[PDB]
């Protein structure tokens, strides 16, 4: 064992200080073709955000890192998250973004119409 | 030397500066279980030993014991303990009727390494044979030590 | 007789019979030191308690005592309930001759080896048509 | 029993096949792994029809796998047992156990208990066949068989056959 | 358990004041006779049922690991010679149980059965035709005859207020 | 080294979901076990070398999913199986959000 | 949508007419609407399925006897499909030997001829299939003909059918 | 709406609920000395007409528990004479964009 007289503070820990005091729809139904609201009428922000970008950056990094084709031009770029962020930076991904409304309801978004406002 | 970390001489490291001895002893002792489950101090053989630990034996003499003296690097084998086990089994495929004896030895700590400075053989208060190892390094000053 | 129910890590390209196995316990791999190739990974290196079956045999019981809110009266008839076993007796008589080994043994300042043995000498003689008819003190004596 | 069904595969496209012809590569993996695929709940799947308009959506990418998940929804006929049912056959193998028959894609076994008594085993024969004071069960002999009991696992089936029944038999 | 037997927890006080709460034993005999209906019918019914069971052909058990094996998945386990069926976990040729070949003697079992329970049937065709009355404590004492001069049991019963079960 | 539960609060707080995954899954305990769709239960029989699949009691052999859990909650499903509480496990939703 | 468990069902029995919950009469197709449960006979099946092949042979050039007709198909087989076809290929055989009727109209015809009868689609598929010579060995062959068809209407079916068949 | 001195007698509360649509309301005099709704603490509760509830509902694809509740004892609720399940727009200054409009439902 150990005897130590530098205090650590056991984290996660603090059932000690818990057992001290233990006393005191409409629009849509199902899985229809309804679902998706088109495209005409979609009103989440057309700029795609942080979480949106690390994801995309990492799902097309993950692909070109399982020899995916690359439809940009190559300037000696090696690392797969560079060239995801340059085929991001030119609009050539091909994925959408399925943004999930609290009701079920969702919004597709490519990511070739979203604004890399970031 | 920012945010409580300093700056510390190599020149006067390399002479004797906060250099220090640090010695760690080893307890082992040979058990009866019952009449032929017992415990024996010995150099143990990967043709009759079963789960031999992968460091090596070679440092071990024939009591089982490593001579004082003896510079040891990491899961080096110090204390070499065998017990018996139950004949005609199969058990990782590596078994066979030869190993009548599992290992039950007492390996150096991983990331120590250092010279045995003492083996001292004797017996405990139920007269099994006992056994300590004690094994010293030196600690030399360097990043991260705390002062 | 019955099912094997055996594993046996033999690598699968070497081929060699018995296979030349390595177990890397710091990195939790089983590999093949021929090849290189690992066989089992994620291996498996306190939580009940100690028990030896050859003293006592595969006997697996807990006692009944006082927590930190007890009632005395519930614990009373738990006890009475525990003592009125039958499939134990064996095996409670057992463990009072056991219970008297070591309390000749203490009484004696003999060390736990002798205990040990003395135990285990009172366990295969136990149950002898030939050792039926002798005294409880003749039995402990001679096991002593 | 042979049918025609509408069915949906999720298909998993690895991130190889996501050039500018990615339907022609998932049509193709349709087929491989369909084609003569034996799911227990459909029957064996024989060819997929109706190949010029297939149902393939907006396929998910897995979050950490990086293959593309699509629900290909498509129109294919199949063959898929039933207990009770009477199917016609070629025998293919035979033991003492029994012999097996080929129905369609798939192999029905006709056990030693479900033989009229008067067919018996003659291993001497070549091939081995079932001999009988009237007729003889021999391989690549038509045989008219009734299947009284199957079982379906996730990508096996299996039924057992009799023809102990009047009007049963060779044919 | 089988409730040919029903139990009384009355207590009584006996003159020499050193009662205990005795139990007396006594005969329910609707209950006792419906029991025994159930009992014979159940026994019928599962002789029966294992009768289809064994109706159902032989199937095959492995004897190296003792396990049954059915028809339906000895096909999903034989040999690629379309010759034997093998284990799953010994790889064994399997051999062939009795599940058919004892289906005569369950049958002749259920005939030896049948004609010995025959009195017990006729009696229960014989009650059937009748009208039993529910007895019960109270009842089983009008017919009562006493064993022992010096029985510490007090036959009369005392009814008590307040026991609402 | 312990990934506790506050630094689990912090990658919530980064919106990093698929390192927080890998850490719970491909870091720690990645267990593969298979339930039916009939019974939410991991009470299936699973002979992959065979490609048989079965969950006694439902009787069903084309049911079957296979999930990906920590082994810590396996314990602790099967923990609350000895409970005497199933805790079902559905590949399905069953009402809207 | 309820969660029972509803485990309890009888056993698909042809019989009895239960092929189980995704064989029904309705089905519903990917356009949505119910629709009849198709259920070919062995004939139909293979022109169906031919029909399927010279198909897939004509988009990929754009983009009788037995004997005759089994090479003629297997060279269709290998042109048209690719791996797994060992299944395909044993039921292809299995049309060709087990093949009441020949070409499209043939069958077209038996089954406006079974159409009159209103029938469950699953049995007049099993009498496409079938070369039952008597009504009693077609009733004991397909128990669902019990009390579902008159005698002599059965009697002249099969006998039509027998004068159907060619070859 | 009743207005009464100190107390009622807790046997006329069983005849307070009375035939629909009729309600009856009992305020205390000591309780109304002082409008609430005129502090500082308390913003402006407008009540929510039925139509004006469903575009709520409709706009933000709500149902009626996901919205935020309003108990049918608070002291506002009583002053609006609120019934449960109406919805009140409450706006309040906000220090970071000046109005804010929130909805709370009467449960
Ligand atoms: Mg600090
Ligand atoms: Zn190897
Ligand atoms: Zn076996
Ligand atoms: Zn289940
Ligand atoms: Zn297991």
């Amino acid at each position: 064992n150990e005897n130590f007289e530098d205090f650590d503070v056991e984290h996660f820990s603090d059932e000690e200080t818990y057992e001290e005091k233990p006393q005191f729809e409409q629009i849509r139904r199902k899985t229809l073709k309804e679902k998706a609201i088109p495209k005409d009428q979609r009103a989440t922000t057309p700029y795609m955000t942080k979480y949106e970008r690390a994801r995309i950056l990492g799902t097309r990094a993950l692909q070109i890192s399982m020899n995916a084709p690359v439809f940009v031009d190559l300037e000696g770029e090696t690392d797969p998250l560079r060239i995801a962020m340059k085929e991001l930076a030119e609009k050539k991904i091909p994925l959408v973004i399925r943004r999930y409304l609290p009701d079920g309801s969702f919004e597709d978004w490519s990511v070739e119409e979203l604004i890399v406002d970031l | 030397n920012q945010e409580d970390s300093m700056i510390m001489n190599q020149s006067s490291i390399d002479r004797g500066l906060f250099r220090s001895l640090f010695f760690r002893s080893y307890m082992d002792q040979e058990k009866k279980y019952g009449m032929s489950i017992t415990e024996t101090f010995e150099k143990p053989q990967r043709t009759n030993t079963l789960r031999m630990k992968h460091g090596t034996y070679d440092k071990l003499d024939d009591d089982g014991l490593i001579a004082p003296g003896v510079r040891v690097s990491g899961e080096d084998v110090i204390i070499g303990k065998t017990t018996p086990i139950s004949p005609d089994e199969e058990e990782l495929g590596q078994r066979t009727a030869y190993h009548s004896k599992r290992d039950a030895s007492t390996p150096l700590r991983s990331t120590e390494n250092g010279i045995v400075d003492q083996v001292l053989v004797t017996t405990n208060q139920d007269g099994l044979k006992f056994v300590k190892v004690r094994v010293r390094t030196t600690k030399i000053p360097q990043i991260g030590d705390k002062f | 007789r019955g099912p094997n129910l055996n594993i046996v890590l033999t690598c699968p390209e070497c081929k060699v019979y018995p296979p030349k196995i390595v177990e890397r316990f710091s990195e939790g791999d089983v590999v093949c030191a021929l090849c290189g190739l690992v066989l089992s990974d994620k291996l498996v290196d306190r939580v009940g308690e100690a028990s030896n079956p050859l003293l006592d045999g595969n006997n697996l019981s807990t006692r009944i005592g006082k927590g930190e809110t007890t009632d005395m009266r519930f614990t009373k008839e738990l006890n009475k309930a525990q003592g009125k076993n039958v499939m134990d007796k064996k095996d409670n008589e057992v463990q009072a001759a056991f219970a008297k080994i070591t309390m000749l043994c203490d009484a004696a300042e003999l060390p736990k080896i002798v205990k040990d043995c003395a135990k285990e000498a009172y366990k295969l003689c136990h149950d002898e048509k030939t050792l039926k008819g002798k005294s409880m003190e003749s039995i402990m004596a001679a096991s002593i | 029993m042979f049918f025609i069904k509408d069915l949906s595969l999720n298909i998993t496209l690895h991130p190889s096949f996501f050039g500018p012809r990615m339907k022609q590569y998932l049509k193709t993996k349709l087929l491989e792994e369909v084609e003569g695929s034996c799911t227990g709940k459909f029957g064996y799947i024989l060819c997929v029809l109706d190949y010029d308009n297939i149902d393939i959506q907006r396929g998910r990418i897995l979050p950490t796998d990086g293959s593309a998940e699509f629900n290909v929804k498509y129109r294919a006929v199949v063959f898929k047992p039933f207990k009770g049912e009477v199917v016609d056959g070629t025998v293919v193998s035979c033991s003492q156990h029994g012999f097996e028959v080929q129905v369609g894609p798939m192999k029905v076994f006709v056990t030693k208990h479900l033989m009229p008594q008067d067919l018996t085993f003659n291993a001497g024969s070549n091939p081995p066949s079932y001999q009988s004071s009237e007729d003889v069960i021999t391989i690549k002999s038509r045989i008219r068989v009734k299947i009284e009991g199957c079982i379906s696992q996730v990508s096996s089936i299996h039924a057992i056959g009799s023809i102990k029944e009047d009007y049963l038999g060779a044919i | 358990s089988d409730r040919l037997i029903s139990i009384h927890k009355q207590r009584e006080y006996p003159p020499n004041s050193k009662s205990v709460e005795r139990v007396y034993y006594y005969v329910k005999y609707p209950h006792a006779i419906d029991a025994i209906k159930w009992k014979v019918h159940q026994v019928v019914q599962r002789l029966k049922d294992d009768l289809d069971k064994n109706s159902e052909p032989n199937g095959y058990m492995c004897p190296i690991c003792l396990t049954k094996y059915t028809q339906l998945e000895a096909v999903q386990l034989l040999n690629f010679d379309r010759t034997e069926f093998l284990c799953s976990l010994c790889d064994e040729p399997l051999v062939e149980d009795d599940s058919g070949k004892k289906n005569k003697e369950k049958q002749d079992k259920l005939n030896r059965l049948m004609d010995q329970i025959q009195p017990i049937i006729d009696s229960l065709k014989k009650i059937d035709d009748s009208r039993i009355e529910e007895n019960t404590f109270e009842i089983a004492l009008a017919r009562l005859i006493p064993p022992q001069n010096q029985s510490h049991a007090a036959y009369t019963y005392n009814p008590k207020k307040g026991s609402t079960m | 080294l312990r990934f506790g539960e506050m630094e689990r609060d912090c990658m919530i707080a980064h919106g990093a979901a698929s390192f927080l995954k890998e850490r719970l899954m491909e870091a720690s305990d990645a267990f593969r076990v298979h339930i039916c769709g009939i019974c939410g239960l991991m009470t299936v029989i699973a002979k992959l070398n065979h490609n048989q699949f079965e969950c006694k009691g439902c009787d069903n052999k084309i049911d079957i999913y296979q999930i990906h859990i920590p082994y810590a909650a396996k314990l602790l499903f099967q923990e609350l199986m000895a409970m005497n509480i199933t805790p079902r496990l559905y590949t399905d939703r069953s009402r809207d959000f | 949508r309820r969660r029972r468990l509803k485990k309890v069902e009888e056993e698909e029995n042809a019989a009895t007419l239960q092929l189980g919950q995704e064989f029904q009469l309705k089905q519903i197709n990917h356009q949505g609407e119910e629709e009849e449960l198709i259920a070919l006979n062995l004939s139909e099946a293979r022109l169906v399925i031919k029909e399927a092949l010279v198909e897939r042979r004509r988009a990929f050039k754009r983009s009788e006897t037995r004997e005759k007709e089994l090479e003629s198909i297997d060279v269709l087989l290998e042109q048209t499909t690719g791996g797994n076809n060992k299944d395909l290929k044993n039921t292809m055989q299995y049309l060709t030997n087990f093949s009441r009727f020949r070409d499209q109209e043939t069958v077209g015809a038996v089954i406006q001829l079974l159409k009159s009868t209103g029938l469950h689609p699953f049995e007049v598929a099993q009498l496409g299939s079938l070369a039952c010579d008597t009504a009693d060995e077609a009733k004991t062959l397909i128990p669902s003909l019990n009390n579902k068809i008159s005698d002599d209407e059965l009697e002249r079916i099969l006998k039509e059918l027998s004068n159907l068949e060619t070859l | 709406i009743f207005v009464y001195q100190n107390n009622i007698t807790p046997s006329a509360m069983k005849l307070v609920p009375s035939i629909p649509p009729a309600t009856i309301e009992t305020f205390n005099e000591a309780a109304l000395v002082v409008n609430i709704t005129h502090h500082e603490l308390v913003p402006k509760h407008i009540r929510l007409s039925s139509d004006e509830k469903r575009e709520l509902l409709k706009r933000y694809r709500l149902k009626e528990s996901q919205l935020p509740r309003i108990q049918r004892a608070d002291p506002v609720a009583l002053y609006l004479g609120l019934k449960r399940g109406e919805v009140v727009k409450i706006i309040r200054k906000s220090e970071t964009s000046g109005r804010y409009a929130s909805y709370r439902i009467c449960m």
